[PDB]
C-alpha cells in the first residue's frame, strides 16, 4: 500500500471522535512527492516540451502555430503562477489518472495540471494571447471548467471529438434507420454519447409497402442500436453508451420499456441503450383524471395527416386521433403505465422521463421545432429537424441534429472571487470557439446543426458544496433564492455574451427571428418579476457583485431586438461526473449522494470527503436520500426557470419508499415545471 | 422452537456458482507451483466427492426420516445445495482453470484414492443402515451427517482459506466461503436433530451413543491424518491443516452437544483472514399539490 | 443429451412465496359468490394435498432410483420446490383467503373426498411400488409422475387461470402461474426420464409399457371427469374444464414421448389470457488419394 | 381431413407389399376437383381478368404494354394448349402454395399454372410474341425453370426483386462496415440472400489509429450482420438469411468457427447468419505436410504491402508474411482447424468449404479479381472487387459486388425433348433479359457488377431423377459420362449463346478482353478432350442430339474471339430448393435424399415420392447417405469441370461416420477440383 493511500485511508480513522479530514491534504502532499513528481516527465526548457509534444503526435501544430514562443510561454507561466495545489487527493488522482497526458507507454506524466489548462487556454484563445491568459486564470481559479470531452482533448492531436452529447432523429425508413445506425456508430467512435428519437419509427405490426403486420416496432432497432453501441466502444476503452427516445403515446411504449425489465428475454432486452420517455401533457392529464389513454401506431397518422405523431401538438390532436377511424391505436391505462415507469425506475434507473410541455412552453425556438426528446443524460433540451436520408446517387434532405457543447462553471469559486459575469462570458466564449472548430464529416445533420443553430450548454456545479461551505442547507428556502439570483444572472450575462458574440461576427443563428428572444417574450418575466435575492444572507452572498434588474433586464432585451442572438442555445446542467472531482466539487447541481464516498482502485481503497467537509459543515452537506425530493424538485425548478435547456435531474430514493412515492415525485415535477427527470437512483 | 429461522436462513443464503466470474483467478493460478496446483485439485476434488454423497444420499435419507414438513423442507433444501449448487460449484473452479485431461486426471484420482474411498464408505454406510421408525439407527447417521459438514470438508477448506488470506484465488475462494457459510449453518442444524434423539434416551443408551460418537470420530480422524499428509507433505503444510481439523472437529462435537476433545492450538492467521420494489396504486390525490 | 439444460430452465426460475404481496387479493375475494369461494378453496386444497405427495415421495423417490449425479441434482433441486416453494405458496394463499377454522374444514373435506382421494392414492401406490434396480417398475412410476404434474393439476389450475384471466384474485393467480410452470417443466424432464426407459426395451415390451400407459391415464380420466362435475357444476364451469384436461392429457403423453389420444380442441379465452459426431484424429494418407 | 390428403396418405399402404404410387395421381385429380377449381377465380374471358389483375395492382402494366391484348391471348393459348397435368399432389400443392397469385386475403386463386408461365413469359420476352410463345413451350415442357425470385415475382406489382443471391465485399473500416449492413438489410427487404466477404476486415486485437488491442474482429461485425438480417427479414414472411465468409488464414477464424458452435456463449453465438470458410491450397498443403501453419492479421498484412491478405495469392505469399515481422501472425494447427471443422459440419452442417485455389485455377476473370468467397449457397464463384465507401459529403469508390440470377434445366424433359440447345439459349436469353431489367437502387456496386459483368447462373436439376428413371445408378462412372456429356453440350451451348448476344448488340461484358474466354485458354480442354459418352448407353440416351466435337469446340472459340461473350458467368448450378417440387423433378445435381419424403403441413401430413419412383426403379434411386460420398465428389467434378461457377455440394452423411470420415470426403473433394462444399447433413 502507497503512503499517499494510507494517508487517505486514515481519515476514516477517527480521533477524539472526529474524522481527520485534513489528513486528506497530507496524502496529496504524498502522491506529488512520491508518484506524481516522480513519473513526471521534465524538460529543460518550455521550447523543449512543447517540441517533444508536437513531434511525438501528442499534441496539434495548428493550435500553437497561432501564438509565438513568448506568449506560449507567458501563458504557461500565468499558469503556474497561481501555485494550484489540489486541495484533496481525489482531485489529484483523478486528474493525473483521467486527464493528464501520458506517454504512449502510459507509465510517464508528460502533463501536469497548469500545463493541460495552458494548452486548453491556448486552444479556446485561437491566436489571442491575453485571451489566453484570461482562459488560464479562469481555469486555474477553477471558476470554470471545459467538460471531460474539451478539457481532455483540447490542443490533442490523439483525440475525439470535443463534443460527447449527440441527438439524433430517426426517420420512419430502412434507410433512414441505416443512416441512423451508422452515424451512432461514427460518434461513438468519436467517443460522444449518442441519443436517437424513435418515435417517428412506426410501431409493431404496420405496413410496410402495403403489406400488413410487417414492421418490427422500435424494439428491433433499438437491438440494432444496441449491437452498434456495443461494437463501437471507443476502440475498447469505454463500453459504448446510447440512449434512445420514445413518446409516450407511441404504441411500442410498453415493449420499448420492456425492454428494461429483468424478466425480459435475450431478444427483447437491450443492455447498453439507455431508455427515455417523453411524456406530453396530454397523458399527465389522462391519467389524472382516470380516463383511459390510446397509443397510436405512428405510420397511420402520418398517412392520415402526412406528419408524424411526435411533430404535432398532442394536446390538440388526442381527440382528433382518437375520433379517426383511419388512426390506429389501442387501449391502455395511463395510471398502469406510470405505475410501470416507477417500478422500472426503481428497478433500473429506467426511463429517463421528459415532459414535453413543461420543455416546450419555455423554448424559444418552437419555430424551428418543439422539443422532442433529450440526450443521453437528459439535460439536453433543443429544436430538431428529422433527416430525409434518401436511397443511394440520390440526395438527402438533411435536417437538424442536436449537438451541444458543454461546460461548467463551479458555482463556490465563480461567487467567491465574485466573477460571475466575466466567468459566464469567457466560458460562452470558450463554448462557441469549440462549437465553431467542431466539423463531423460522418454525421450530416449534427455538423449542419452546429453550423446553424451554434448551440451551447453552459452548466453548473458545486451548488452543494458552495451552499454548505455557507451554512445553508440544500432544501432551505434560501438556497433556493440564492439559486434563482445566481442562475437569473447566469442566464443574463449568457444572453448578453450571445448578442455581443453576434453584435461582433454580425450574424445570429439560423432562424433566430422567429425565436422569443426576436420577439422578445423570453425576457417577459425577466422584464416583470426582479429575482433579487429576498433572505438577506443570500444578499452578502451576492455583496460586491450587481445583481441585473428588471432595468437591465429591459436594456438586454433591447440589445438583443436589435443586435440578435449568436446561440440558440446557452445554458445546460450536466451531470458533471469526474470534472467535478478534479475541481473538488459536487457533481452538477445535485445534493450529494454521500458525504465520504469510498472507492476501490486496483486492489487499494480511497476515501473521498465532500469538498470543504468539516465538523461545522458536516449537517449542512445533507446526503441525498436523506432529502424531501420535493424540496429538491423545488430547487431543481428555481434553477430550470433560468436555464433554457435541461438540468441532469437524478431522483435519490430510499429502498422504504415504494412506486407510489415515485410517481408522486414525478407528478410534482411535471407539476413544478421540471422539464427532464435523469435517474432513479435507490440507497 | 428453531426450524422456522433455520428454513428463512438457508432460503436466504441461496446462491448459484455463476454469480461469481472466475476469469479473475487465472493469473494467481497460473502463478502457483505444480506441487501448488495438484494439491488444489486434489483437495477441491475430496470436497465435490463429499457433496456428491451428502446431496444424493445423505440430506435425502435424513429428510426421509425425520418427520414434520417444515423440518423436511429445510432438509431437503440443504440437500439441494449439496448437489445442485455446491458439487457443481466445483467443477466451475476446475472448468475455469484446469484443462480437460488434469480434471479427467483428478476424478479418477478419487475413485482409486484410499483415504477418501474410506471416509465415503463409513459415511454413507452409517446413512444406508437408518431403519425406518429407528432413531437409534437415525442417530448415528446424523452423527456422520454432522462430522461430514463440521470436521470432514475442513482437511480440504483449509487450501483455499489460506490462499484466500494472502489474497491468491479469491474469485474461487469466494465461492469456497459461500459454501463453508453454509456447511456451518447445515451441521448446527443436523446436530440440533441428533440431539433431540439423545436426549429422549436413559442413561445407560446415552453412554453408549457418546463412545459410538466417540469411537466414530478417533476413527474418522486417524484416516483424515493420512489423508492430509498424503496431501498436504508436498506443499509443506500438514501440520498446520492438522490442527485446522482438531478444532473443526472439536466444533462438530460442540454441534451434538458434547465437550471439545482436542486442546486448542494456534492456527495459521492466513487462514483466519481467509475467513423489485413495493408497489403502490396511484390515487386521485397524488395528482395535486 | 439433456440434464445440463433442464438445470439451467430449472434454476433461473427459482422464486420465493414472499415475492408476491397477496393482501391485495381480499378486494376481489369479497366480491365472489359463496359456490366461487367454495370451488376456489376445495380447488386449492386438492392442488395443496396432491403438490404435496409429489414433495414427500413423488421427486425423492425418483430421485432416489435414476443413475447419475446430474440428474440427482436435477431431480434434488425439484423435490426442493415442490416442499420449500410450493407448499409453502400454497399455505400463504390460503391464510391469507380463509380464517384457520375454515382452512381445517375445506382439508376435512378434501381429505374425504371420494375424487381426490382415488386420483391421489392411485398416483402414491404406483411409487411405492418401485423396486431397486427394476426399471419397468421405475417406468412406471415415472409415468403416474408426468401424469400428475402435466394433467391431473390442470382441473385444478383451470380455476386461479380463470379469475386471473378476468383480474380477479390476480396476486394468487400469478403464484399459481409461477407453481404452474415450475410442474409443466418437471412433467418434461421426467418424462424424458421415462423415454429414456422406454427406448431400452424389446417391441414386445414397449407395446405393453404403452398398454399400462393409456390404461392408466382412461382410470384417471374418467375420474377427472368425475370430479370435475363434483366441483365446478355449482360454478357452471364443467364443460369448458373437461376440454382443458383433455388438452394437457395431450401434453402429458407428448411428454411420454405417446401421440395425443384425444382430438384437438379450442381452449376456453379466459383461461388462455391466464396462462456430436465421434473425433477421430486425421491419420495422414488422408490427405493422398 | 381433405379426400387428396387421404389419397397422398394411400401411398403408404401397400398392397401386395407394393407401394400405391398411382394413388398419388389421383390426389392430383382430388386436389384439382375439390380445392383449385373451386378457390381459382374465373373470368369471362382473358382481358377481364388482365384489367382486374392490372388496376389492382397485382401485375405491372409496362411489360403487358408491350403485347397487344391478341398476342397475350395467344400467348396464354399456347400455354394452355399443352393441357399440363401435375403428376403429383405435391407440385400442384406447392405451386399453388408457394407460387401462384392469391388475392390480397389469400382467400383465393387468381393464377393457375399456366397463367403463371404465360405472364413470366411475357415478361422475358420484352414485347416479343415469337419469342413468348417459345419460353411458353420451354416452361410449360418444363424443360427449363426460373428461379424461386423470378417465377414468383416476374410481372407482379407487389414483387421484391428478381436476384436470389447477393455477395458484398466489406472493406476493412467502419464506413465500409456500415455501409454493408445497410446495403444488407436493403437485399434482404429485397428478398434475396446476402454473402458478405469478412476477410478485409482486421482481426480482433488489432490497431484503429495507433491505438491497440481496440479492434473487435470479424465477431463484432458477424452479430452487427446478424442483428440487420434478423431485422430485416422480409416483413416477417421469410427469416432473414444472412452468410459470412472468411478465409482461414484469418486470424479470426476459430472465432468466426466459434460462432457455430452449439456451447458458444450468448456474446459470440450467432445464429441467422451461415458462416463459410475459403481455404487455399496452402493450408491443404500445411495440413497434409503436419506443418504449423499461421493465421494472419490482416491489418498489419494491409499496412506493410499495400493489399488486402485476401487480394493475393497465399500460395506465393505465405512464406513472406511467415518471415516477415512487421506482419502479425498467431501459430495453429492445419490439421486440428480442419478436425474442427469437420467437428462443426457434423454438429450444424456449417461452415461452407470454398477451395480457394480450385476456384481460381479455371477461373475465367482471375484479371478482373480472384474469386475469394461464394454465396449463401456456396454456389457463385465470380470476381469481385470491393467498394472504397467514405465519409459523408466525399465520393465512395464503388467496387464490383456479385449478383447473379438464377434458372435451372430440368435434365429429364431436356433430354425427353432432345432440347438442350434451344432449351440452354432459350434459358441464357431469359437470364439476360432478368439482369438487364435488375435495378437496385440502394446496393451500389452490386448494381455495378449487374450492369458491368452481366453475370448469370443457369443451373440444372432433376439429374437423379433422369438417371434413375433410365436405370442409371447415379455411382454408376456410366452417370459421370452422362454428366460429363450433358453439361459439356449445356456449357458448349451457353457460350453460344453468350456470343451470340455479344455479336447482337456488339457489346461484351466489362474487362472481357483479359479474361481466358478472350485468350483462347478456356477452350484448351474442349479443343483437345472430347467429352462424346464412352459409353453406348449414354450415346443412345443423346441420339438425336448433336454432341460438340472437338471441331465445333474449335469453331466456338474462333467466334468467341471474334466476337465476345456477353456475360462473365452462365453457369451456376443452385440448390433449387422448393421450385423442384413443382417441375417434378429431383433437388438439384444432388441425389435424393430419401425416396419418399414425409412432409407436415398444417395438422396435415402428406407423402412425396421421387419423381417417377416405382418397383422396376426403386433401387436406382438410392438414397445419398447410403450413397459412397467419393462416387457423389466424384459426380460434382464431373459437371463441375464444365460448369464456371460453383456447384451446391451438399454431403450426406450417416451418423455412425467420424469426423475424419468428413476431413476425408472434404480433402477428396479438394483433390478431385471441387469448388465449393455446401452442406454437411447427417442422417
Ligand atoms: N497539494 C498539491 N497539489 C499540487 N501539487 C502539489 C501539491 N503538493 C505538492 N505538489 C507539487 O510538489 C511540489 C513540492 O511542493 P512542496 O509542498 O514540497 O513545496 P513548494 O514550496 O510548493 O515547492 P516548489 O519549490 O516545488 O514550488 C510543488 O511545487 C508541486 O509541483
Ligand atoms: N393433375 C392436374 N394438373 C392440373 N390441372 C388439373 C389436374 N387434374 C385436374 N386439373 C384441372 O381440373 C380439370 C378437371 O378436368 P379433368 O382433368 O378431370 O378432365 P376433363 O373434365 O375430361 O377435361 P380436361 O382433362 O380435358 O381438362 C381439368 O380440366 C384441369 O383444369
Ligand atoms: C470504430 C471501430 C472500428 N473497428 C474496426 C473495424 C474496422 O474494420 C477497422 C477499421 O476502422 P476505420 O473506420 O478504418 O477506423 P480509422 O480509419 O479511423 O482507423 P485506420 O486509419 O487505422 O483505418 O476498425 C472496431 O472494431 N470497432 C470500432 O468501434
Ligand atoms: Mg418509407
Ligand atoms: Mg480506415
Ligand atoms: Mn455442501
Ligand atoms: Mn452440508
Ligand atoms: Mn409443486
Ligand atoms: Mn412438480
Amino acid at each position: 500500500v502507497p503512503k499517499w493511500i494510507q494517508l487517505n485511508n486514515e481519515i476514516m480513522i477517527q480521533k477524539d471522535g472526529k474524522f481527520q479530514f485534513d489528513k486528506d491534504k497530507e496524502a496529496v502532499h504524498s502522491y506529488f512527492v512520491d508518484y506524481i513528481n516522480q513519473n513526471t516527465v521534465f524538460f529543460h526548457n518550455l521550447k523543449e516540451k512543447l517540441d517533444y509534444l508536437v513531434e511525438n503526435q501528442y499534441y496539434e501544430e495548428e493550435f500553437l502555430s497561432l501564438y509565438s514562443f513568448e506568449d506560449i510561454k507567458e501563458v504557461f507561466k500565468t499558469a503556474y503562477a497561481k501555485k494550484f495545489r489540489f486541495p484533496s487527493f481525489m482531485s489529484a488522482f483523478k486528474f493525473y489518472n483521467d486527464y493528464a497526458l501520458k506517454t504512449n507507454d502510459k507509465k510517464k506524466i508528460l502533463e501536469r495540471y497548469e500545463d493541460r489548462i495552458s494548452i486548453v487556454a491556448l486552444f479556446f484563445a485561437n491566436g489571442d494571447t491575453e485571451k489566453a491568459k484570461e482562459y488560464v486564470n479562469l481555469m486555474i481559479n477553477q471558476e470554470y471548467q471545459p467538460s471531460t470531452p474539451t478539457f481532455l482533448n483540447a490542443g490533442r492531436k490523439r483525440r475525439g471529438e470535443l463534443v460527447s452529447c449527440f441527438l439524433l432523429e430517426v426517420n420512419d425508413s430502412l434507410n433512414d434507420i441505416s443512416r441512423a445506425i451508422d452515424i451512432s456508430m461514427q460518434l461513438s467512435k468519436l467517443g460522444g454519447g449518442v441519443s436517437l428519437n424513435l418515435s417517428k419509427l412506426r410501431a409493431k405490426g404496420e405496413a410496410i409497402k402495403d403489406v400488413e403486420n410487417a414492421t418490427k416496432g422500435v424494439v428491433g432497432v433499438m437491438k440494432l442500436l444496441d449491437n452498434a453501441f456495443r461494437y463501437a466502444d471507443q476502440m475498447g476503452q469505454r463500453q459504448g453508451s446510447g440512449a434512445a427516445y420514445l413518446n409516450i403515446f407511441h404504441r411500442d411504449i410498453n415493449d420499448f420499456l420492456d425492454t428494461k425489465k429483468i424478466s425480459a428475454d435475450e431478444d427483447v432486452r437491450v443492455k447498453t441503450l439507455s431508455i427515455g420517455v417523453v411524456i406530453p401533457d396530454k397523458f399527465v392529464e389522462l391519467a389524472r383524471e382516470d380516463k383511459a389513454a390510446y397509443v397510436f401506431y405512428p405510420h397511420t397518422i402520418y398517412k392520415e395527416y402526412g406528419q408524424h405523431m411526435d411533430e404535432m401538438d398532442m394536446n390538440e390532436m388526442y381527440d382528433k386521433f382518437v375520433d379517426n377511424p383511419r388512426v390506429k391505436k389501442e387501449k391502455i391505462n395511463p395510471r398502469k403505465l406510470l405505475e410501470k415507469l416507477a417500478m422500472l425506475r426503481s428497478e433500473s434507473g429506467y426511463p429517463y422521463i421528459m415532459f414535453q410541455d413543461n420543455v416546450n412552453k419555455v423554448h424559444a425556438n418552437n419555430h424551428i421545432s418543439k422539443v422532442k426528446f433529450s440526450n443521453l443524460c437528459s439535460e439536453v433540451l433543443q429544436a430538431s429537424q428529422v433527416s430525409s436520408y434518401t436511397d443511394y446517387d440520390e440526395e438527402d434532405e438533411i435536417g437538424l441534429d442536436i449537438s451541444c457543447n458543454l461546460g461548467s462553471l463551479n458555482i463556490l469559486n465563480v461567487m467567491e472571487h465574485k466573477s460571475i459575469e466575466k466567468t459566464v462570458k469567457l466560458a460562452t466564449d470558450s463554448l462557441t470557439h469549440v462549437s465553431e472548430t467542431t466539423d463531423i464529416r460522418n454525421a450530416p445533420a449534427v455538423r449542419r446543426a452546429n453550423k446553424a443553430m451554434k448551440s451551447i450548454g453552459l452548466g453548473a456545479m458545486n451548488l452543494h458544496g458552495y451552499l454548505a461551505q455557507n451554512g445553508i442547507a440544500y432544501e432551505s428556502p434560501e438556497a433556493r433564492d440564492f439559486a434563482n439570483t445566481f442562475f437569473m444572472m447566469v442566464n443574463f450575462y449568457s444572453i448578453q455574451r450571445s448578442a455581443e458574440i453576434a453584435k461582433e461576427k454580425g450574424e445570429t443563428f439560423d432562424q433566430y427571428e422567429g425565436s422569443t428572444y426576436a420577439t422578445g417574450e423570453y425576457f417577459d418575466k425577466y422584464v416583470s418579476t426582479d429575482f433579487s435575492p429576498k433572505y438577506e444572507k443570500i444578499a452578502n452572498l451576492f455583496e460586491g457583485m450587481h445583481i441585473p434588474t428588471t432595468e437591465d433586464w429591459k436594456k438586454l432585451k433591447a440589445f438583443v431586438a436589435e443586435h440578435g442572438m449568436y446561440h440558440s442555445y446557452r445554458l445546460c446542467i450536466a451531470p458533471t461526473g469526474s470534472i467535478s472531482y478534479v475541481q473538488s466539487s459536487t457533481a452538477s447541481v445535485m445534493p450529494i449522494m454521500e458525504r465520504i464516498e469510498e472507492r476501490t482502485y486496483g486492489n487499494s481503497k480511497t476515501y473521498y470527503p465532500m469538498p470543504g467537509l468539516a465538523s461545522n459543515n458536516w449537517f449542512f452537506y445533507k446526503e441525498a436520500y436523506d432529502m424531501d425530493m420535493f424540496k429538491v424538485v423545488d430547487m431543481i425548478a428555481t434553477i430550470q426557470q433560468h436555464i433554457d435547456q435541461g438540468i441532469s435531474f437524478t431522483l435519490f430514493l430510499k429502498d422504504t419508499m415504494t412506486t407510489r412515492d415515485l410517481n408522486r415525485i414525478d407528478l410534482y415535477a411535471h407539476h413544478r415545471g421540471i422539464k427532464t427527470i435523469y435517474y432513479a437512483r435507490t440507497k | 422452537d428453531f426450524t422456522q429461522m433455520f428454513y428463512n436462513q438457508n432460503v436466504k443464503q441461496f446462491w448459484l456458482p455463476e454469480e461469481i466470474a472466475l476469469n479473475g483467478d487465472l493469473l494467481t493460478w497460473k502463478y502457483l507451483g505444480k506441487n501448488e496446483q495438484d494439491t488444489y485439485m486434489k483437495v477441491l476434488a475430496g470436497l465435490t466427492l463429499l457433496d456428491t454423497e451428502q446431496g444424493n444420499t445423505g440430506m435425502p435419507i435424513v429428510a426421509e426420516h425425520v418427520d414434520g414438513h417444515q423440518r423436511k423442507a429445510v432438509l431437503n433444501f440443504m440437500a439441494m445445495m449439496e448437489n445442485a449448487v455446491h458439487a457443481k460449484s466445483y467443477s466451475n473452479i476446475f472448468m475455469t482453470l484446469a484443462p480437460t485431461e488434469t480434471i479427467n486426471e483428478v476424478f479418477e484420482w478419487v475413485k482409486q484414492n484410499k483415504y477418501l474411498q474410506k471416509k465415503a464408505q463409513m459415511i454413507v454406510g452409517l446413512y444406508k443402515a437408518i431403519q425406518k421408525d429407528d432413531e437409534i439407527s437415525l442417530f448415528k447417521a446424523m452423527v456422520a451427517s454432522v462430522y461430514l459438514e463440521s470436521f470432514l470438508f475442513y482437511s480440504g477448506f483449509y487450501y483455499p482459506l489460506y490462499f484466500y488470506g494472502q489474497g491468491k484465488l479469491m474469485q474461487s475462494g469466494e465461492i469456497i466461503n459461500l459454501i463453508l457459510r453454509d456447511e456451518a449453518i447445515h451441521g448446527v442444524y443436523v446436530g440440533l436433530l441428533a440431539q433431540e434423539i439423545y436426549n429422549k434416551q436413559t442413561e445407560e443408551k446415552k453412554a453408549e451413543l457418546r463412545e459410538f460418537a466417540i469411537d466414530l470420530l478417533n476413527q474418522l480422524y486417524e484416516n483424515e491424518l493420512e489423508y492430509t499428509e498424503d496431501l498436504y507433505d508436498q506443499v509443506g503444510l500438514s501440520h498446520d491443516v492438522k490442527k485446522f481439523i482438531r478444532y473443526n472437529a472439536n466444533k462438530a462435537l460442540m454441534n451434538l452437544g458434547f465437550d471439545p476433545y482436542f486442546e486448542e492450538e494456534d492456527i495459521n492467521p492466513i487462514v483466519l483472514n481467509g475467513l423489485k420494489a413495493t408497489v403502490e396504486p396511484l390515487k386521485d390525490d397524488d395528482f395535486y399539490f
